C-alpha cells in the first residue's frame, strides 16, 4: 500500500518479492477461496491447486481442470 | 488505450 | 519469439535431431492459425498497451484480493 | 550506507488500512485514466 501510494520511491525489484511472498503466505494460512479469484484473472499454476485440489470436486466439471493440466 | 492506466512512480 | 523476430528463418535451413519434430509442429501451428482466428505464435506488445498478465497491472486483482482479506479479518 | 539506510515513509496508511480505505484507494486508483 505504501509503496503504490507514492510515500516512497517505488522499485519493482523486491516489490516482486513483495508480491509472491503476499501469495505465498497467503496460500500458507489457507485463505484458497480468496486465492481463487486471483489465480482466475491473472493466470498461474496454483489454480490446480487451489481450485480442484482443494475447491471444486474433480469428478465434476472436469474439462476445465483437464484443460488447465 | 488500455483498460487500466499506467501510471510511472518514482523510483530508488 | 527468435524464429519470428528473425524475419530471415527458412524451414529447410534448419539442421540438427528434432528438425522434422519441429518442423512438422511449426506447419500445424501455422496451419491453426491460418484456419482458426486464435494466436499460437508469440506476439509482441509495447509498453503502452499492457495486458492482463503482465507484471505492470498486477495490482488490480492483488489489491482486489487485500481487500477480501481485510474484509474476512474484520469479520 | 547501501545496506544499513532505508527510505523514509509518511504514515498516511492509517486511514488506508481499513477496508473502506482499500475500497476508495482501488476505485482512485483503477479509475486513474
Amino acid at each position: 500500500i505504501k509503496a503504490r501510494s507514492g510515500v516512497f520511491p517505488f522499485g519493482e525489484s523486491e516489490y516482486s518479492l513483495w508480491e509472491d511472498h503476499w501469495i505465498y503466505c497467503a496460500e500458507k494460512l489457507q485463505h484458497w477461496e480468496i486465492l481463487t479469484e486471483l489465480a482466475k484473472h491473472e493466470g498461474f499454476t496454483d489454480l490446480l491447486l487451489e481450485c480442484g485440489w482443494r475447491g471444486a470436486d474433480w469428478i465434476a466439471d472436469r474439462e476445465p481442470l483437464e484443460q488447465s493440466v | 488505450m488500455s483498460r487500466i492506466p499506467d501510471m510511472d512512480l518514482i523510483t530508488v | 519469439r527468435y524464429i519470428q523476430l528473425n524475419d530471415k528463418f527458412q524451414f529447410t535451413d534448419m539442421r540438427g535431431q528434432y528438425a522434422q519434430s519441429a518442423q512438422a509442429w511449426l506447419e500445424a501451428a501455422h496451419k491453426t492459425q491460418s484456419t482458426t482466428k486464435r494466436r499460437i505464435s508469440p506476439l509482441g506488445v509495447g509498453i503502452e498497451s499492457i495486458q492482463r498478465g503482465h507484471r505492470r497491472l498486477r495490482w488490480g486483482s492483488m489489491l482486489d484480493a487485500m481487500r477480501k482479506c481485510m474484509r474476512r479479518r474484520e469479520n | 550506507l547501501r545496506l544499513l539506510d532505508s527510505p523514509q515513509s509518511t504514515g498516511s496508511i492509517s486511514q488506508y488500512l481499513t477496508s473502506q480505505g482499500l475500497t476508495q484507494l482501488y476505485n482512485t486508483l483503477m479509475s486513474a485514466d
